């Protein structure tokens, strides 16, 4: 068969967790439709992202990408607290991670201060160029920081 | 305008309120008698003065969500819990989101169907197209869909929390007896 | 090659070798 | 090679088709809603100026039952109260040659 | 019960949701805000969404109190740290996501990453 | 930081992706695992298990999801219609007549009272 | 009557004691109960009907529509399960394959015609994980 | 097996007629699987650690029961006794295999518990059957002079048929739109388990 | 400020309003052709037509299956075309609910769209394996011209005034002249 | 020596689809159909003589389902649940206020014999409500299909359908038109 | 997969079905034209 991506001890401990053995084949043809997926979801949240003139993936645009295959959808991954590992060691050479995650009182969480509100929107106006000649202005970038032919 | 970040006042979050001080307090009592530890209330803070251009909502997404799981803690609070872990508070406040998104999606098509032709007495005025579905209709199928029905939200708003709150002063006026005559 | 494909398919499918204006813009130009 | 054409190459060979089929168009600009609607009135298609559809829409008794009583039982023209094809015939026809061109050899 | 009554006695029946996230809300869903749609409705809307989270709350706390007294949690619900402190009852994955299966939710995760 | 983790992002990266927001790696994590356990219950149950019950459950499954990705000649993404189909259903209505408008209607008139949002207040 | 030749012919041609062909010597027919069944489940659905008025419940658009989703699930059905009971060895179609698609695919149960734990590994991984964790 | 019992049970709720064995079967089926399948803890003093001492069904049936003779009143009151599981421990433990599902041996207030479960699905299966059967014969409506020997004096009253169980059971397995309020405007499909009615 | 007809609104003062009613992400925008109307597109699969004069939505439009990416006007503004998930390219007029006009020949999503200057053509282009152009007649609704050689994601399309030339970019960083009537 | 299993499968579509007859499929049409099946998958002996029953009971409940979805979400005001009519222990339609009273009097009042059912045994309000509805129509299924699935997740073609037909009372009223007037409440102008 | 109405499959088969038995598995071409017309 082809070369997969996908490490298939991945697939080896989700069926352990269910209390079964697999064999060689089996396991080969379940990463390989394991890689297959999260190949189509990439093309899908791509897709959702240059739909909107940006060069950014944020997890909007994967929930929509999870949306149009019709897959269940995934809750929780909006907090806007840091993502860290820990880190177990199995033995030499096998590390396992795991996400941190510490148990907390009700009154820390009710009585914290609400984050800063950013202000609105608004535009303003400048002049980029006159006559094909950039002004050294405040508004435009500094001479000091590709924009001429020289063949 | 202040306040705009904060509960609302009626009868209800009132009685809510006074639920989770009975129990605070109680649970207080129960340290005490367990030794024969200590809380503080809470307080919902505020944001700084703000200022919009025009008239419109505050669209801001962080804010905004900080306050809803505010919101959501103090119900679990109010459901029995006393420890939390991260992962399931920001799993519940993202279903909470989904479900207020997908309520006023509800109400949002059923106000807008395609209307039907008229009939009988509409008829006879004139008219050649009426509303499919009358103002009432409206709320009452966005409600239906979603699992909800007016005599169970009146319920819930007017007899459960009262109900709860006689229960919980009913085992704090028990709980104080027995460490009393325990003492004694 | 492409032309050779696009030259049979050709052959078998048998390709044989008022006033009002006026004054407005009139008043716009005054 | 193998096929006679390659998948990759069918869009080329599409647009080679059209550009041979359509050597002129109409690229004029107009400069009025006027125009536009006088150079779409102009080049109307007869196979495609047709109307929207229409919607869609959904005594002798005792001799009848006369009749079913008195086929009652019969096995095949019971249900029908028939395009022949000559398919065993044909077959019988191939298997004979088959044979007499293998004897042929022999 | 009557709507006209219920919506006249909204006075009573304020939810705890700031209007800030329900005006939020609402604009997301594609609704203006209060000032353009009558507060009795936006107030109603809230009132359920608050009702449905408790519903989901009072089932969590019943699979987590059952459980209180094999004793290996179920695979696919990976969370915690140390266990938390004294006998208090912790609001833990487990329980949520047995509460919130019975609403179509999943939220099954991996314990280990490798 | 866990192992594919680094790779996902990599992957991103090499693809034109120039920034990301912590925790697309972990969705992706998770998704690849609640389908592995989904696929995996429904092979189990079909039947040891061989690969045929491996793929008629991915077959079954992909009867009701997955009708997308970058497919493209006879590729059965964007829905999985056949073209055909579309091709049937396209002269069907590019049959009847562009609508007749006037000089004074071009671009007032609406389509019917039955079709319109008037009185929605 | 077996042997694939066929039966009724007139030609020139037995068991001891032939099966009775099916007949029906009268009433209303199938072909009018089969075209009134559709509107018998409306019917049934639906509620109920005031007098004087029944049988157009749907208009000509949506029947068509019914009729093919009938065609298409029975078709899907019975595709999923042949392969499904040749998958197991079996030789035949038994009721348990369709009864095991209707209840995976569809949520249905037709009543009335007759679990996982982990592995020793798992329970090492997680053992490691809770250790470390403390 | 349960055939008697499931007979009297649908005797004592309205079906005074002689449903046929599939009825019987079908019942006897429905009840089997719903069985495999199959203060308080969560009270409001559990929020605490140290806890402290303290200090139509009617109306149809009393219309029948006024509409019942002495006779008829006697085989009803018999009747009401039937029981699933009354002194028949063994034979029903074999019969809802309680050994291959769970640890053997429960204890008897189980077994009191699951009997009365029982008793209650089939009076609302009963119930059911019956409204649905009246309803198409009320739809359904809407030539031998002389006489013989062995003909039945007025006949009229038939029995339910399994098609009527059948949508009974259909319509007991549904649940409430809570259950379904998430997944509104996707197109996923409603997975869930067995609802126990 | 803005203006709004309602005499309700007598003489407000405010220089930025908001068009609200999309329950999903806006991808696309277009003014008519002072212009009084607004056409605007979103994830949803919707297409609504709103008024700059009482700032309010008008009619909505429901042909597609699935998100709607692009929308445009007509050169002249009465037709307007929309091109997104499902791999086919739609002609409105404003005075039909339904499309007058359906094109098929695309094999993947459709990423960039453009009107001809006479009011009769139409450009599109899709990506993925199938990174072609195409021109369709508005009056049969056939394809007549297809542009190969883009290796990119295409963002951009453009037709001259004169309506004899074309131009495209893509996110490699080419932009590309095409001559349409030799198709070079 | 050797049995020809090409010569069966081709059975399938002789018969006609409940579409082309207009008849709804049952045992005996499903019976048909069964054996070309069996015969691709390779199935040499057949299937069991008490399947095709089991599969018509399937679709009936299928279809049922599907239809019972379709008329929750756009109908209200529904018979009572006096006895022998309504959903019984199913789910229901909403109820309106006047409605709602109007039934409770009805009921009240029938137990005092003063009032009796119609031949189907529905109250005068229940009659006079269901005299007013009509047939189910296309806007209805489009509606219905906002909402949810209504159990045709793995039948994409039905919906693509519904969704790419005209909308329902547009080939009839082909001509009529309203017109943008910002004087006007909303800004439509409606000819009358 | 790729999904289409089932009528059109049907037809289909019945179509190409007729066609082979018409023209005898290809052996027989009864489109052929003998003169001018």
């Amino acid at each position: 068969g082809p070369k997969l991506l996908w490490n298939p001890e991945n697939v080896r401990d989700v069926a352990d967790a269910l209390g079964i053995t697999l064999s060689e084949e089996p396991l080969r043809l379940l990463a390989q439709d394991v890689e297959y997926r999260i190949g189509q979801v990439i093309v899908e949240s791509l897709r959702f992202m240059r739909a909107a003139n940006r060069t950014t993936l944020t997890v909007q645009d994967v929930s929509l990408a999870l949306r149009v295959l019709d897959v269940e959808p995934l809750y929780g991954y909006e907090s806007t607290r840091p993502l860290r590992y820990g880190e177990a060691s199995l033995g030499p050479g096998q590390p396992l991670f795991y996400i941190d995650d510490e148990e907390v009182d009700f009154e820390k969480v009710i009585n914290a201060p609400l984050p800063k509100v950013p202000r609105d929107m608004t535009f303003t106006a400048h002049w980029l160029a006159v006559e094909g000649v950039q002004p050294s202005i405040p508004q435009n970038p500094t001479t000091a920081e590709d924009l001429l032919p020289k063949g | 305008p202040p306040g705009h970040f904060t509960a609302p006042s009626s009868r209800l979050t009132r009685r809510i309120d006074a639920n989770i001080r009975q129990m605070q307090e109680t649970r207080k009592l129960c340290s005490k008698i367990g030794v024969i530890i200590q809380t503080h209330p809470f307080v919902e803070a505020d944001i700084e003065p703000h200022y919009i251009s025009g008239e419109g909502p505050v669209m801001a997404g962080e804010v905004c969500r900080s306050a809803l799981q505010r919101s959501v803690a103090k119900i679990f609070y109010h459901a029995g819990f006393e420890e939390l872990q991260p992962s399931a508070l920001d799993c519940i406040t993202d279903i909470a989101s989904d479900y207020f998104q997908k309520l006023v999606r509800t109400f949002n098509v059923y106000r807008e169907a395609e209307k039907k032709p008229a009939t009988g007495a509409a008829a006879e005025r004139g008219a050649r197209f009426v509303p499919r579905f009358t103002p009432e209709e409206v709320i009452l199928h966005t409600l239906d869909e979603n699992g909800h029905d007016i005599d169970s939200l009146e319920a819930y708003a007017r007899d459960e929390v009262e109900r709860l709150g006689n229960k919980l002063a009913q085992i704090h006026e028990r709980m104080k007896g027995h460490l009393a005559d325990l003492l004694r | 090659n492409l032309n050779q494909i696009v030259t049979d398919y050709l052959k078998k499918k048998g390709f044989t070798r008022k006033y009002l204006k006026a004054f407005l813009l009139l008043k716009n130009w005054i | 090679d193998h096929m006679e054409l390659d998948p990759k190459n069918i869009y080329e060979v599409e647009a080679k088709i059209l550009l041979a089929t359509y050597p002129k168009l109409d690229l004029e600009p107009t400069k009025n809603a006027e125009e536009t609607i006088a150079k779409l009135e102009k080049l109307a298609h007869p196979e495609h100026s047709h109307k929207p559809p229409e919607p869609k829409v959904r005594d002798e008794a005792l001799a009848a039952e006369q009749e079913r009583y008195m086929l009652t039982l019969d096995e095949r023209l019971s249900s029908k109260l028939w395009e022949p094809r000559f398919e065993r015939f044909k077959l019988i026809e191939n298997i004979k040659q088959e044979h007499a061109e293998k004897k042929e050899q022999e | 019960a009557s709507l006209r009554e219920f919506l006249n006695k909204m006075d009573d029946y304020a939810p705890i949701i700031p209007d800030a996230v329900t005006n939020y809300y609402m604009t997301r869903a594609g609704l203006p805000p209060p000032p353009q749609t009558d507060i009795r409705l936006a107030r109603l809307l809230a009132l359920a969404t608050q009702k449905f989270i408790a519903d989901i709350a009072a089932d969590a706390y019943q699979y987590s109190r059952i459980r209180a007294s094999l004793g290996i949690q179920r695979p696919g619900y990976g969370g915690g740290g140390q266990g938390g402190s004294q006998n208090r009852t912790v609001l833990t994955m487990e329980d949520l996501g047995m509460a919130v299966s019975e609403f179509g939710v999943n939220v099954k995760r991996s314990e280990f990453y490798r | 930081r866990p192992r594919d983790a680094r790779t996902l992002e990599l992957l991103l990266t090499a693809q034109g992706v120039t920034s990301f927001e912590p925790r697309v790696s972990q969705l992706l994590l998770d998704f690849a695992y609640r389908h592995t356990a989904a696929v995996l219950s429904d092979a189990l149950h079909l039947s040891s298990i061989t690969a045929n019950a491996v793929a008629l459950a991915i077959s079954s499954r992909l009867g009701y999801q997955f009708r997308g990705g970058g497919g493209g000649y006879y590729g059965g993404g964007g829905g999985g219609a056949s073209k055909d189909w579309m091709l049937e259903l396209a002269r069907e209505r590019n049959k009847v007549a562009l609508p007749r408008v006037l000089p004074s209607e071009w671009g007032v008139r609406l389509p019917g009272e039955r079709f319109v949002l008037s009185g929605v207040s | 009557n077996i042997g694939g030749a066929g039966s009724g012919r007139p030609t020139y041609t037995q068991p001891a004691l032939p099966k009775t062909p099916a007949f029906q010597l009268e009433g209303e027919g199938e072909r009018v109960l089969n075209k009134k069944k559709l509107d018998e489940l409306v019917r049934q659905v639906c509620g109920g009907t005031a007098e004087g008025q029944d049988g157009n419940m749907l208009t000509p658009e949506v029947e068509e529509s019914v009729l093919n989703m009938a065609d298409a699930f029975v078709d899907n059905v019975l595709h999923q399960a042949c392969r499904n009971a040749k998958e197991r060895g079996s030789k035949v179609l038994e009721i348990r394959d369709i009864q095991l698609v209707l209840e995976r695919v569809y949520n249905i149960r037709i009543p009335g015609y007759a679990k996982v734990q982990p592995n020793s590994n798992w329970i090492k991984k997680m053992s490691a994980v809770q250790a470390a964790k403390v | 097996a349960n055939w008697f019992e499931l007979c009297q049970m649908m005797y004592v709720s309205g079906e005074t007629g002689e449903p046929s064995l599939e009825t019987t079967g079908i019942i006897e089926d429905i009840v089997r699987q719903q069985v495999i399948e199959i203060g308080l803890p969560w009270e409001p003093a559990s929020f605490y650690s140290v806890e402290v001492p303290e200090r139509q069904r009617l109306r149809k049936a009393d219309e029948r029961t006024k509409a019942m003779t002495k006779e008829e009143y006697v085989t009803w009151s018999e009747f009401r006794q039937a029981s699933f599981t009354y002194r028949k421990g063994k034979r029903f433990r074999e019969w809802a295999g309680f050994g291959l599902v769970t640890d053997s041996k429960p204890s008897d207030d189980i077994i009191d518990i699951l009997g009365f479960l029982t008793f209650e699905m089939v009076q609302t299966l009963t119930e059911e059957a019956l409204k649905i059967k009246e309803q198409e014969d009320l739809h359904r409506e809407r030539l031998t002079g002389g006489g013989g020997l062995f003909d039945p004096p007025n006949e009229g009253r038939t029995p339910v048929e399994p098609r009527h169980i059948q949508e009974a059971f259909r319509r007991l397995q549904q649940r409430p739109k809570k259950a379904r309020a998430m997944l509104n405007g996707t197109k996923l499909q409603q997975r869930t388990q067995l609802k126990l009615f | 400020p803005l203006k709004s007809a309602l005499e309700n609104e007598k003489n407000l003062k405010v220089n930025n309003r908001k068009l609200i009613g999309h329950s999903g992400p806006v991808y696309g925008v277009s003014f008519s052709d002072s212009s009084k109307l607004l056409l605007s597109c979103s994830a949803d699969g919707q297409i609504r037509l709103w008024s700059l004069e009482i700032w309010a939505c008008l009619c909505i439009y429901k042909a597609h299956d699935g998100p709607v990416f692009r929308v445009l006007w007509g050169p002249h503004g009465h037709y307007f075309a929309s091109a997104g998930w499902d791999k086919t390219v739609r002609v409105f007029t404003q005075d039909h609910a339904s499309a007058v006009r359906i094109m098929v020949g695309h094999d993947t999503s459709i990423s960039a769209l453009a009107w001809h200057p006479n009011g009769t053509y139409v450009f599109s282009a899709s990506d993925e394996m199938d990174k072609s152009i195409r021109m369709w007649s508005v009056i049969t609704g056939n394809c007549v011209r297809i542009f190969t050689g883009h290796t990119h994601y295409i963002t951009a399309l453009e037709c001259a005034h004169n309506g004899k030339i074309l131009a495209s970019a893509d996110t490699g960083g080419n932009i590309f002249i095409w001559d349409i009537e030799k198709g070079t | 020596l050797k049995m020809n299993f090409d010569l069966e499968i081709r059975k399938r579509y002789a018969q006609p689809l409940a579409v082309e007859s207009g008849e709804f499929p049952d045992t005996s049409n499903i019976e048909s159909r069964m054996l070309p099946f069996c015969y691709e998958a390779g199935l040499s002996s057949g299937h069991a003589p008490d399947a095709a029953q089991f599969m018509s009971i399937a679709t009936e409940t299928f279809i049922k389902e599907v239809m019972s979805a379709i008329f929750s979400r756009t109908r209200s005001n529904g018979p009572g649940d006096s006895g022998s009519a309504g959903f019984g222990l199913g789910s229901g339609w909403i109820q309106t206020h006047r409605y709602r009273k109007q039934l409770a009097k009805e009921e009240e009042a029938f137990q005092r014999g003063e009032i009796s059912r119609d031949k189907m045994g529905l109250l005068p309000v229940e009659a006079k409500a269901a005299s007013e509805r009509g047939p189910l129509g296309m806007a209805d299924v489009r509606l219905a299909l906002e909402m949810g699935d209504c159990g045709l997740a793995g039948f994409p073609v039905i919906v693509k359908s519904v969704i790419y037909g005209w909308r329902e009372g547009e080939l009839e009223n082909w001509e009529d038109y309203t017109y943008v007037d910002p004087s006007r409440p909303d800004g439509i102008a409606i000819p009358s | 997969p790729v999904f289409a109405p089932l009528k059109r499959q049907y037809q289909l088969a019945r179509l190409h079905e007729q066609l082979q038995a018409a023209t005898n598995g290809g052996r027989t071409n009864i489109f052929k034209v003998v003169g001018f017309g």
